[PDB]
């Protein structure tokens, strides 16, 4: 009171189950309109349709707009991750193996999610186990999550696999493929595929420049898998990890990755062939 | 009557007789954090005149070569002013910004440059060229400060994503012969509600010549850009002793 | 509004009409300082220039914010931006833009 | 203090030197007080 | 709509597309003396057409190194056309004015002319340099006539006065840049109700050019500058024969 | 060039607080400026020269 | 609104024109009421009055107040600066003298201004002017006040004496003394006698270390003062300036000067010779 | 119950279970500067949080013959924390402080400490001892920083004025036997609404021991003394770069 100077969003949505229509338009001529002509400078897009620089007819167009929904484009089952337990060699003659989750080893899902900045899911998980060869064999295996914190098993028969508290899947390598569903477990909002930032405070010499990039907020701990048996399985084993997406929604839509993936945790690319987006022709001229 | 304005914030204010109108990016204009999405509990401490103002940074020479530059937010005013100062003593920090870019020239040169926001703004390296080393960027590439640095891969933004889809982001473009500025208002963007200025860069500012620079000989030919930004909501939480990285 | 010497250097008063205005030009360095001077109204230097300045030593006191209008004189076809500042007491002339 | 925020440009064929003029005023909320004699003046010698 | 004008007075119109607006002196218009200030009792003549319409006099030329001009009214005007002679015939006179100086370039040429009017301009001397001499500026510079004068010392307006400060006086500035001409609508000022058009000057008009014209070689060299005025509600009593002085 | 002088005002250029100004004009009235006894001749009148 | 955390004096005045009176009391003997007994640490005086220590009468008193309000106590004209032109010496041969208007040379009256920290008011100046031995002569003087900034005469003849806009006094040293009111002309809301600081920025230096308690809003100028004359004048002169108090609002009491004054332009003070508040005795239990 | 107390501002928080009551410096509480005393034109910033807490400054050491010592303000904190920055990068500054002093013993020691603020506390020399030399005090005197000074002779303040009478000043006593925390609020006190909080300090902090600490061998003998302050209603205007002196 004695003091006096102590005292939004302009665009929202709409719902269009089906393409525009084409209202019928004839010929216009005169000065002061020009809706051809426009000013890219302002950062918006064109605002120009078909009725201003041609005549149009009356077209009732019923084309569907739903299958470019987010979710029916991400809501499909991909490859995120192969896991392989061979008898002979120097991989795995233990019986077990630990994988720390990260799904960006594969191109064709990974493309896909980083054409966002951050997305938000649940997802759908499918296990489908066989020997090498594609063969399948009665062996009982058993899947389990081990969050971050949670004693990782060290063996075939490590007190871990006990489960009293960890989810865990026992199946046969005969039965269809194990299916389950995870919920968001981010501490933060949404998962983030581009952190530009280091996960701590610190001098960051060049000793430790492979902190860069890389969110603990998408850390989500390690899967584990073995053989159930105290004594060794004869099969090698090979268990494909499926992922679908639910339930999503996302935020900030950036370029497509435009020259193949070298690493799963960060976007270097082969500078000594960097590849055109499109592909090249003689002259400018000519198809 | 669009090709003229002035922004008026603190007690600065910046004038320009050709301008393109202003970005809102993604439509929202920034605002302090609401207690609904809040999570720390401590009272924020909201400055406002003294870090919502623009800080003007050094300037750039465009020249018939330049590949491009571009900059981190907030790295770029950790260190200046009051706000750099917030920002050192507090942990958690968030606010939105006014960027306006400068750059003009004479109705006989041409050029014309893209400035875009790309939220987290990732960079990679070029793998040892052969791609089988796995090399990282070095603190002064990923925070490169008040200074800016230089796109060596313009075409694939230092980072394997193509320049030519880069106005999918909030931006606009200075065509020398149509206007001499750009002015973007970004919103806070995180996963978080606040979150260190220090350790994570929330988006980047690209300038980048995609049609080079030109002229006659004998026209003046030292074409500077300036940048100049200002925090916009400045919040600051967390309080206790100075750090700077 | 009246006439400002801010060009009132000690090589110009032999040719006092060139103290009405100062010059600007093509620079080869970025983030050069074109000009300064002090704002006090009432003391000796470019103020002494103006009514305002003349008729305010006809007094002991001041208070007030003053006001400063440039006006461009170069060519239609040049082109340019500017930095003007205002520094509060306190610090002496900024080394740096 | 008056700075280059990019800087002078000029095409082929106009001066690479120019002037401003600058001109100033007091405000609305400008007053003076207590009436003084001026430094500004004085009779160096008599008036004939 | 405001860059844009035309004046037109009895058989005469004038047309510029680059203005900057008209000045009225001390805010007031011109106007006939009402009965309540009058004093003199004839009956006045009053033209009207014939002498309240525009007249251009003698072209002046600026160049890189011109000092300034000055001319004194009504003095310009009393040997030209009907107003003259109506000067002339009378004892007393009055009337008011409208200044219109003319002055255009290129996009390429720079300068800045100050247009003023100064009332009861008093001119003085150099005082033979030292000082010690008591000169007095002679008839041919007191009233040039219609040719106009040039400054000596326009730093001191010839008159040990300030330029610096001439922008109290009702004016506009002729800045190449912006426009090619200024226009000051001047009221009758005096002491008196009437006077003679011929003993007493009531105020002069100063043309002087502060920020000096410049150009690159080759470009046009002959830069004039057009004075044309107009008498505004000319007023003429205490008829006799005439008179040039 | 108009000959006008400039209309802006502190609260256009900057973010101003508010001020209740009682400064008063009253000192500048041209009447307080001149009527103050001022010399305006000196005559003498010696008895010798 | 979706941001809840963005949502005086105890004491006044009473006119007291009589002392307070004293009510009767009788014996009070219990506990629990104990008004005898204070805690000074508290930081205030204590609130025992008469009628809780004894058995008191009634008395109706009425002794004034009016003479200890600071306007009687301040509104009374001391000496604040003797003023001499002799005609012979190194003094003043020159028949004027410019005095910086300093008012701390006489202790009475500083002593007394000195009791607070901050003093608003006007003031009425008499001008009280002799021959050296008290003797008076037909002899015109002028007086003038220089504002700072104002030119300051060079001379018994210089241009400044014109007094254009200056204000000048013109009197003989035969009538009675001169006299004139002077408004408040601080810049500051108020003179403050003590300024605990610096008048500009800088590195302090030992050099410059006279500047500390330096404060411009009480440098109100110069006086000036000559025969009014061409040719010197054979009259020694001896001006005494008496200030008298009006009008005055005074802030914030703080211990009297107990020790010699020695500079008027600091609290500066002899070391040597640190004199006691208090005259001394033998011993505590003596008088 | 007046015994008990606790302070919260901030992120701070002070408790004592020996205090004597609180004192409120000549009945004021402090605020913000109000728009009809206000003169500078534009907006404050008013941090709140941020500066308004409070600061613990270094410790003193109380000894059998220790003099006294004293702080004055702002100068103890121009730089620490966000408040000093906000001093340094601003020409005007104003607020209030809550002063708490702290000195705790045994039921076994004795001794009282005078805790008191003197507005304008401006020191003197002893004038070379004989008083014919006009020396003057030393910066590192005036404005000791944040470490305080030492009383050279406390029974005239270092200033020609009896410590008999400081109590005419706000204070609070500390009486080992009785509190062991002295706590006074105290509000902005000047000539001028806001000021240089680097050229002028508003007030000293004393703390005398008129009644001189006391202990039997064997006692703890290391009893120090703590101040921490805390601003209250910090605005600041005036904005530029930081300035240390
Ligand atoms: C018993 C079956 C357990 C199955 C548990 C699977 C949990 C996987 C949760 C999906 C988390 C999304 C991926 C998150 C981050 C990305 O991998 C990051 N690029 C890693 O740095
Ligand atoms: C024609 C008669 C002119 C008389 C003018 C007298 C003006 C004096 C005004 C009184 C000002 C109060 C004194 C102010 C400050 C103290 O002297 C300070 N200690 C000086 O540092
Ligand atoms: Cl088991
Ligand atoms: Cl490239
Ligand atoms: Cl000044
Ligand atoms: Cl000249
Ligand atoms: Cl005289
Ligand atoms: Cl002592
Ligand atoms: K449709
Ligand atoms: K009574
Ligand atoms: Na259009
Ligand atoms: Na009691």
């Amino acid at each position: 009171d004695p003091i006096a100077d102590m005292i939004r969003s302009l665009t929202a949505l709409q719902v269009l189950p089906t393409a525009a229509n084409t209202e019928a338009s004839s010929h216009r001529l005169g000065t002061g309109v020009v809706p051809a002509l426009q000013a890219a400078e302002t950062g918006a897009s064109s605002n120009a349709s078909d009725k201003n620089l041609i005549e149009t007819r009356c077209v009732l167009n019923h084309h569907s707009t739903q299958e470019t929904a987010i979710g029916n484009f991400f809501s499909r089952a991909g490859l995120v991750s192969i896991i392989t337990m061979p008898t002979t060699g120097t991989q795995n003659t233990d019986g077990y193996v630990n994988w720390d989750i990260d799904l960006m080893g594969y191109a064709q899902l990974r493309r896909k999610c980083e054409l966002f900045t951050y997305m938000r899911f649940d997802a759908e998980f499918t296990f489908v186990v066989a020997k090498p060869n594609g063969e399948l064999v009665p062996q009982l295996l058993q899947y389990m999550y081990v969050p971050p914190g949670a004693p990782k098993p060290t063996s075939r028969d490590s007190f871990a696999w006990q489960t009293a508290t960890n989810p865990s899947v026992f199946v046969k390598m005969t039965d269809p493929p194990a299916q389950v569903s995870v919920p968001f477990m981010s501490p933060a909002s949404a998962y983030q595929w581009f952190y530009d930032g280091y996960p701590t405070f610190g001098e960051h010499l060049q000793a430790n420049d492979l902190d860069y990039g890389q969110c603990p907020n998408n850390m989500m701990g390690t899967f584990s898998i073995r053989t159930v048996g105290i004594e060794k399985s004869p099969h090698s084993i090979t268990l494909r990890v499926y992922m679908r997406i639910k339930h999503v929604r996302a935020w900030i839509p950036r370029p497509l990755r435009n020259q193949p993936y070298l690493f799963k945790t960060n976007p270097n690319y082969k500078g000594n062939d960097i590849k055109c987006t499109s592909t090249s022709r003689d002259k400018i001229t000519t198809l | 009557s669009d090709r003229v304005a002035q922004l008026t914030i603190g007690n600065s204010t910046i004038t320009t007789q050709e301008a393109a109108n202003i970005v809102i990016a993604y439509g929202e204009w920034p605002e302090y954090c609401p207690d609904t999405d809040a999570t720390a509990v401590d009272k924020p401490t909201r400055p406002d005149v003294s870090v919502n103002r623009f800080f003007t940074l050094d300037t750039k020479s465009w020249a018939k070569d330049s590949k491009g530059w571009y900059w981190k937010f907030p790295d770029v005013l950790t260190e200046v002013g009051v706000f750099g100062q917030n920002a050192q003593f507090h942990y958690l920090y968030r606010s939105g910004f006014c960027v306006h870019v400068q750059c003009n020239a004479s109705k006989f040169h041409q050029g014309a440059l893209l400035v875009a926001v790309l939220p987290e703004y990732v960079l990679g390296t070029i793998a040892g060229g052969t791609g089988n080393e796995n090399s990282h960027p070095p603190y002064a590439t990923t925070q490169p400060g008040q200074v800016g640095a230089v796109l060596t891969h313009p075409y694939v933004l230092d980072a394997g994503i193509p320049l030519s889809q880069l106005t999918v982001c909030p931006h606009q473009w200075i065509n020398l012969r149509t206007n001499n500025c750009a002015t973007i208002i970004v919103p806070y963007m995180n996963t978080v509600p606040f979150d260190s200025a220090l350790n994570h860069c929330n988006f980047g500012l690209l300038v980048i010549p995609v049609v080079p620079l030109d002229f006659n000989t004998g026209a003046t030919s030292e074409i500077p850009i300036t940048v100049t930004i200002a925090p916009m909501c400045a919040e600051f939480a967390g309080l206790r002793q100075a750090v700077k990285q | 509004e009246t006439i400002l010497e801010v060009n009132n250097l000690k090589t110009n008063e032999t040719t006092p009409m060139q103290r009405l205005c100062f010059p600007v030009s093509v620079q080869s360095k970025t983030g050069e300082l074109c000009a300064a001077f002090r704002a006090d109204p009432g003391r000796d230097g470019p103020w002494q220039s103006t009514i305002l300045g003349q008729l305010c030593r006809y007094y002991t006191q001041w208070s007030g914010s003053l006001e400063v209008t440039f006006m461009f004189a170069g060519s239609f076809m040049a082109t340019g931006k500017m930095l003007i500042a205002y520094t509060p007491p306190g610090g002496n002339v900024p080394a740096d833009r | 203090t008056i700075w280059y925020q990019t800087n002078y440009v000029v095409p082929i064929g106009a001066p690479t030197t120019a002037y401003i003029v600058a001109l100033a005023a007091a405000q609305d909320n400008f007053t003076m007080k207590l009436c003084k004699d001026t430094e500004d003046i004085e009779q160096t010698a008599n008036i004939q």
